[PDB]
């Protein structure tokens, strides 16, 4: 049938914060759910706490609301806008988990809510690790030996079935969380201790282990006619053991006969028929034993996944487009393909003329204590994806553009390094995130394709093309660029091969290389994405590069052209917020009729999406690959701006080239970038600035750290040394010198210049001081503390700033402010991750407003010229991956480590970090015991923290010193020992329940490590914490409201604004 | 540097590098879209004088294996692909693809831009071409040759590919843990089936076999008369190579058969005969269905299958006599693509319900023409 008509209303359960493991593959998929049903005439109502998505525009859908993803606050949504259907298989697990508490807690029942693209039923039969495994058997389809878990002494004797190593795996949770490969009963209790309490329902699942066997994923789609399509088949590099997310994967299939294949595919489609699936799609996990071929069912995600995006973007098919046209009554035969000019169904199985590879991006640097091997617990922030007419070309480019620095097979150790081959046995053997690079040195180092086979179970296939990559690479070593003749040149492209790499194996400038294949005219052409490997035309214009003879740009000669670099894979600091950006500058500038050009390759995110601009290159973003574009498409002005450090850091290069880089200009960023160019332009414009210093020696450092003053930040990892004892401390471990301002508040300024004029976008401040890095801090929009007069003084600064810097487009400004004097922290000329927010809380689309200044459209001319000041508060709270790493100590530093953010929304401070926090999966509650250890300099304030958590019905516990503080006040709390005083100890309390609440600051290197257990109890026990005094006296207001009373969209907001 | 060129008709040119046997090759060039599948293609007697062109770069991934093979010979004229992946990964493989097409004698090229091909033959259509792989190859001879060709077009090549002599087949299909299983005795399989040997794939028999048929292959130019005499519980037109309108014999039997009350099924070019044999009439299309993602939809039952298909003529719709009822179509194209009889108990498909590369979806095809027989027993 067609669509539904006893439907009208739809809410989209969104997905929340990007965390590891649920990240930007649901804004894609969201915006892409929003687009569909808002293009069938239904009503779209959606709720994502998560502001920095392209779904939470307000022109996105009819009712958006950006509040806690909470089952109280989405009925207070339903209860409102009466939608007449649900549709919660776009937004991760959190929306799995909502629809499915909001079934339990009948509030669909209550407001006779429909669920659509999938059931409750089904959900819960592929969710329940019990009920999957039952069904399996019933459709004969083998899973793995296993067994299920409620508690220790099940799971015990489940190992005790099973064996080590064995592999844990929770119900009702993706991406690996709370699961674990156990290799010994210690490892064993840890994980299914931490699995049992993470499960939405209390459950395990313990199998046998399949590790090393082969792993693939298969994406179908099904309809209510009974139609169904393999919409594409993933093979997984890495083999079992190690997630899928964590994996290097790669499309299609390939070591798989058309005889195992079509078992594979029955054998999908079997399991979407027994779970129920029958309007929308789905990805199906196996387990293939190289040996013989033998088939094993691991899992299957009744929702759209990172998966289906990465398929999406590898075929053509928009799989979440399809599904959600499936969940309101169509059939895929009576939907047409979209690439393909509408011309066929999207009923049809794709088939592609390239491999796609996607690589995950990991960021263990900024996770010093943390386990850095890889198992079946995601450990990844992102990845990024290639397209190559082989496999060797789309593995390469892939690495190129991971943004991690390597120009491909990168070498890890010298060849001249005794130990070498062992350090690289044991980098194969326990895969880490560098094992690629160790691959390529393994060979380099003399070891064989078997050898490399027998440690890593990584597919000989695979790895004969990585051996032939090197021993090519060994050939331009010896030939050198002599040697680099038009013929073997164009051999190494056709192979992969970036000019870079192949600059530093011949000894010369990647610019040689460069200038070498313009001599011999040998550029790459671009083919294009079908999805039907080329058996009909398509009037998309989706493309990859490669080196072969026909070429299907086919430039407009037509339109002025605007391009758009993307980030790259998504990373700690660099998120989806650029993303979003870059989205907006398309959309805008596309809507002013300009032709508008995007060039990325994050598969995840909104901006590879074909529709979201004229004209998509899905590319590394590096200066080799953008210069091809530009050398073809001779755009008007190109935006390196939007897309973080990765286009930034081509600014300079690209204008060298010729490149026409619109915006502010690569000096000007460099300007504000270089410590030194931008000190003496804070000081040219007679502006506070720390003290700073540029020691080159120890001896150097105490003795200008004396003029400049303790405490100390030592930015080379950032670090920040309080006396003369910690500097060389530091030092021995361990050069800018600047001089930590201590009590102070930090601040963030969003704004726009013309040339003309400043726009001031949003000026927040935070809740954490300054020395808390400002992508760890929560904040408020408009401030809730700061003097007018003090924040005018700022905003005369940043306008100062703005046009002495030349800014031409965003810009942000951070300040501290200590004793009611302003201090310049830092200036960066373009956009930045808190744009998403502020136009978000404004109501100004920042990102498309500066994109049409960068153009050559005015502030006066577009009509924005006065900054808004919105009637509520908007708090913006984010979420730390810490629970990913338990053996990192989970406190705030002058290091970014946050993955997401959420929105509050309250008339009130109080009510927006309410929303804010609970928005933020806190475990906050409104009574119990709370715990109070805090620093000295803290022990002041304190006081007054212990009695607003008294008013509250808390009852208090304290350490020693605090303690005595608390005495002296008048306040007695009930004494508690530190680990070594006694007992019981913090350890033992918070092990026990005891605490609702904790309040734990710390001060110096040596404190914070003793101190240690208190956070790491903390947040292994799932209780609230607090590392800073203001975030506690934060948490304490937020107590005063509550965040599930009033829920308000985005429209209204929006209107709510004069 | 072993050099292969490739010349199409239209004077374009291809040049990469040999895979398989020294020498030339001439033939209809074709794209097939199959990710999975190469070996059984190649295998495949329809391709009988066509120049393969694989859409997937990649080709030889797992390699070899005598289960894959679809006749007792490889049919393709010439293989056409990106790329010849160094090794073969998989447990099934017992010979290497460049191996393999050496020991077949096949002229193979490897490392062109065969999209730039396939999107050739898709906007100009079908050309004729041919390969050249030794020391020297000369690209005025190739043109020469592929111009040469007589075409596809009015070509019958089901006689070219028929049995000599009329067999007994009595295999059933292969299973993952046993393997190509023995072939049964004759006692063992409840119906009769007689098969017209048009270049029939192993695949179409063994699923027969499958469900209970026990068959006599015929050639080709076997008369209606002599196969009547058999006393067949059903009759089977397999598919094969060229143009099925120059196929007399056939069809003139096939018209004999039709005034019986015996129940025939033809698969794609025995779907093409039963349609000629009932008055209707086939075309050359562009470039045809080669692939296996090919959605198909069964008018009736308003339920879509992805196929596996191999055609490059068709039965044109608007030419059905009223005897013939349209019983699926193409959902890439709107082509015909089954009919049934409206009088007899004849009906055929033009994919292959037999895969083998390709979607199990239409297996369900041959289950109604178990349905007619057992009903042509009652009687
Ligand atoms: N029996 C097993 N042996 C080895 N690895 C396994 C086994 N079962 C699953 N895995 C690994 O664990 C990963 C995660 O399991 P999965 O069922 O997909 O859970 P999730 O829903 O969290 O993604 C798989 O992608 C695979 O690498
Ligand atoms: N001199 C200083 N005094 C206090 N806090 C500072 C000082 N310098 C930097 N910080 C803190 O360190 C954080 C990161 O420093 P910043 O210069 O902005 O580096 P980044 O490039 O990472 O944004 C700030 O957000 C702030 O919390
Ligand atoms: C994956 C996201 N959560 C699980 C559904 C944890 C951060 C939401 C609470
Ligand atoms: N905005 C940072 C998160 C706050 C965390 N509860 C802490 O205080 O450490
Ligand atoms: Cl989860
Ligand atoms: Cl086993
Ligand atoms: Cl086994
Ligand atoms: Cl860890
Ligand atoms: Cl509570
Ligand atoms: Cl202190
Ligand atoms: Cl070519
Ligand atoms: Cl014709
Ligand atoms: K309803
Ligand atoms: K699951
Ligand atoms: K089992
Ligand atoms: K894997
Ligand atoms: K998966
Ligand atoms: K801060
Ligand atoms: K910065
Ligand atoms: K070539
Ligand atoms: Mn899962
Ligand atoms: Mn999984
Ligand atoms: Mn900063």
């Amino acid at each position: 049938m067609p669509k539904r008509t006893d439907i009208k209303s739809i809410l989209i359960l969104g997905a929340g914060p990007i965390v590891i493991g649920q990240a930007c593959e649901f804004d894609y998929s969201g915006a892409q759910a929003c687009k569909a049903l808002r293009e069938e005439g239904y009503r779209v109502i959606l709720v994502n706490s998560n502001p920095a998505t392209i779904m939470t525009d307000p022109e996105m859908a009819d009712a958006t609301y950006i509040e806690p993803i909470h089952w109280e606050v989405v009925r207070k949504i339903i209860e409102k806008e009466r939608p007449d259907a649900v549709l919660p298989t776009m937004g991760g697990q959190t929306a799995l988990n909502c629809a499915l508490e909001l079934e339990r807690q009948g509030v669909l029942e209550e407001f006779g809510v429909t669920m659509i693209g999938a059931t409750a039923d089904a959900i819960d039969k592929a969710e329940d690790r019990r009920r999957f495994d039952v069904a399996m058997k019933k459709i004969g389809l083998e899973t793995a030996r296993s067994g299920i878990a409620h508690t220790m002494e099940e799971a015990l004797a489940v190992a005790a079935d099973v064996g080590f190593p064995c592999i844990i795996r929770p119900s009702f949770t993706m991406g690996g969380s709370g699961g674990g490969i156990a290799y010994n009963r210690e490892e064993f209790e840890e994980i299914c201790a931490r699995g049992l309490d993470l499960s939405p329902t209390k459950e395990l699942l313990i199998d046998e282990s399949l590790i090393g066997w082969k792993e693939y994923e298969m994406e179908v789609v099904r309809d209510k006619n009974d139609n169904c399509i393999i919409v594409c088949s993933i093979e997984n590099f890495d083999a079992m053991g190690i997630h899928t997310g964590d994996s290097i994967t790669v499309a299609p299939a390939q070591t798989l006969t058309d005889k195992e294949y079509q078992i594979m595919r029955n054998a999908s489609m079997a399991v979407l028929r027994e779970i129920g699936v029958e309007t929308g799609g789905s990805n199906v996990q196996f387990a293939v034993n190289p040996k013989n071929g033998r088939l094993i069912v691991i899992e299957m995600n009744p929702r759209v996944s990172r998966s289906s995006a990465l398929a999406s973007k590898a075929t053509g098919f928009p799989i979440a487009k399809v599904a959600a046209k499936l969940a309101v009554g169509y059939t895929l035969d009576e939907l047409m393909n979209d690439i393909t000019g509408g011309r066929t169904p999207a009923s049809f199985e794709p088939s592609i003329d390239y491999v796609v590879t996607k690589i995950p991006r990991f960021n263990f640097e900024k996770f010093a204590g943390a386990n850095d091997r890889l198992t079946t617990q995601m450990k990844s922030v992102g990845e990024v994806m290639a397209i190559g007419r082989t496999q060797q070309e789309s593995l390469q480019k892939a690495l190129r553009g991971l943004e991690v620095g390597a120009t491909g097979f990168d070498p890890k150790v010298s060849l001249d390094d005794p130990e070498a081959l062992t350090k690289i046995r044991r980098e194969l053997k326990d895969a880490g995130a560098d094992r690629i690079w160790y691959i390529a040195d393994a060979f380099r180092a003399g070891l064989s394709v078997d050898g490399v086979f027998n440690l890593t179970n990584i597919d000989r296939w695979f790895l004969v093309q990585i051996e032939e990559l090197v021993r090519l690479e060994e050939k331009v070593a010896e030939v050198g660029i002599t040697g680099l003749n038009a013929d073997f040149l164009r051999q190494l492209k056709r192979k992969g091969f970036a000019d870079a790499r192949l600059a530093k194996l011949a000894g010369v400038r990647e610019a040689e290389i460069r200038k070498l294949r313009d001599q011999y005219d040998l550029h790459p052409v671009y083919k294009r994405v079908d999805t039907c490997a080329a058996e009909f035309a398509t009037d998309t214009a989706y493309m990859y590069s490669t080196y072969e003879e026909e070429c299907e740009a086919n430039p407009s000669t037509d339109r002025e052209k605007i391009m758009v670099l993307g980030g790259g894979p998504n990373r700690i600091g660099q998120g989806i917020e650029f993303d979003y950006c870059c989205v907006h500058a398309s959309l805008a500038l596309r809507e002013d009729g300009y032709e508008t050009i995007m060039v990325n390759c994050n598969p995840e995110t909104v901006s590879t999406d074909y529709d979201t601009s004229d004209r998509l290159y899905f590319e590394p973003v590096t200066l080799e690959d953008v210069l091809e574009i530009v050398r073809i498409e001779k755009p008007k002005g190109v935006i390196v701006q939007y897309g973080g450090q990765t286009p930034l850091k081509l600014a300079r290069a690209l204008e060298a080239a010729g490149v026409p880089v619109i915006g502010t200009s690569p000096d000007a960023i460099d300007r504000a970038e270089d410590r030194e160019r931008f000190q003496h332009a804070v000081e040219r414009l007679k502006l506070k600035q720390p003290a700073n210093a540029t020691v080159t020696a120890i001896e150097m450092a105490v003795e200008k750290a004396k003029e400049i003053g303790y405490p100390l930040v030592v930015r080379p990892a950032m670090e920040i040394v309080y006396d003369e004892a910690d500097l060389r401390r530091y030092f021995q471990t361990a050069v800018l010198l600047d001089h930590f301002l201590d009590d102070a508040v930090e601040v963030d300024v969003d704004a726009i210049c013309d040339g003309e004029m400043v726009l001031i976008g949003g000026i927040m401040e935070h809740i954490e001081q300054a020395g808390v890095h400002s992508g760890d801090s929560a904040c408020s929009l408009p401030a809730y503390t700061l003097s007018q007069e003090i924040q005018d003084v700022m905003r005369q600064q940043v306008q100062k700033l703005a046009f002495e810097l030349q800014v031409r487009g965003l810009m942000n400004v951070q300040f501290a402010v200590k004793n009611n004097e302003v201090y310049l922290i830092e200036v960066n000329p373009r956009a930045a991750r808190t744009v998403p927010f502020v136009s978000k809380a404004t109501g100004v689309p920042l990102a498309k407003v500066a994109a049409r200044v960068m153009a050559g459209k005015s502030l006066a001319e577009q009509g924005v010229t006065k900054e808004v000041i919105p009637p509520y508060y908007s708090v913006k709270e984010v979420v730390l991956p810490f629970n990913k790493f338990p053996g990192v100590d989970p406190l705030l530093g002058p290091e970014m480590r946050s993955t997401g953010e959420v929105m509050g929304v309250g008339r009130t401070f109080a009510e927006a970090f309410a929303k804010a926090q609970l928005g933020s999966n806190s475990t906050m509650k409104k009574h119990g015991r709370a715990l109070l250890s805090v620093r000295e300099g803290d022990k002041e304030r304190v006081v007054d923290l212990a009695a607003k958590l008294l008013k509250q019905g808390f009852e208090l516990d304290a350490t020693h010193g605090t303690a005595i503080v608390l005495g002296e006040a008048g306040i007695n709390p009930r004494l508690v020992n530190k680990v070594h005083e006694g007992r019981p100890h913090i350890q033992d309390r918070i092990k026990n329940g005891e605490y609702t609440y904790i309040i734990n600051t710390t001060s110096g290197r040596r404190a914070i490590e003793d101190s240690r257990v208190i956070r790491r109890s903390a947040l292994q026990y799932k209780v609230h914490y607090d590392t800073t005094l203001n975030g506690g006296f934060a948490t304490a207001m937020a107590l005063n409201a509550d965040a599930t009373e009033k829920v308000i969209s985005v429209q209204e907001m929006h209107a709510q604004i004069k | 540097i072993k050099s292969a060129l490739l010349v199409l008709e239209d004077g374009t040119q291809f040049h990469g590098r040999a895979i398989g046997a020294t020498g030339s090759a001439v033939g209809e060039v074709v794209f097939n879209t199959s990710m999975t599948g190469y070996q059984e293609i190649l295998t495949d007697p329809s391709y009988s004088r066509q120049i393969v062109t694989l859409t997937y770069p990649h080709i030889g991934n797992v390699g070899t294996n005598d289960a894959d093979e679809e006749s007792s010979q490889v049919h393709a004229q010439g293989l056409v692909i990106r790329d010849l992946p160094l090794i073969a990964s998989n447990f099934r493989n017992t010979e290497d693809l460049s191996s393999y097409l050496k020991r077949h004698n096949i002229v193979a090229i490897a490392d062109i831009d065969t999209r730039k091909l396939t999107r050739l033959l898709r906007e100009k259509g079908a050309q004729n071409g041919c390969i050249i792989a030794g020391d020297n190859p000369d690209a005025a001879l190739a043109l020469e040759k592929a111009r040469a060709f007589p075409g596809l077009n009015g070509m019958d090549l089901a006689k070219e590919v028929t049995t000599a002599e009329a067999y007994s087949w009595t295999q059933g299909s292969w299973t993952l843990t046993g393997g190509l299983p023995e072939a049964k005795k004759e006692d063992e399989l409840p119906f009769h089936v007689v098969a017209y040997d048009f270049g029939a794939k192993r695949n179409i028999l063994r699923m027969l076999v499958d469900r209970g048929c026990r068959l006599t292959i015929v050639p080709a130019q076997t008369s209606a008369e002599d196969v009547l005499k058999m006393n067949p519980d059903g009759i089977f037109l397999s598919n094969g190579p060229g143009d099925p309108a120059p196929c007399d014999y056939a069809i003139t039997a096939i018209q004999k058969f039709l005034e019986t009350d015996i129940p025939v099924f033809g698969i794609c070019l025995g779907h093409q005969l039963l349609a000629l044999a009932s008055g209707a009439k086939t075309v050359k299309m562009k470039f045809g269905h080669h692939g296996g993602n090919h959605p198909v939809k069964d008018v009736e039952k308003n339920v879509v299958m992805i196929t596996a298909q191999n055609h490059g003529f068709a039965v044109d719709e608007a030419t059905l006599p009223a005897n013939l009822r349209v019983t699926h179509k193409s959902l890439f194209d709107g082509t015909l693509q089954g009919i049934h009889r409206t009088d007899k108990p004849a009906f055929s498909f033009q994919g292959h319900p037999e895969a083998s590369p390709g979607p199990h979806d239409a297996a369900p095809l041959f289950d109604h023409f178990i349905e007619l027989i057992e009903q042509y027993r009652k009687t």
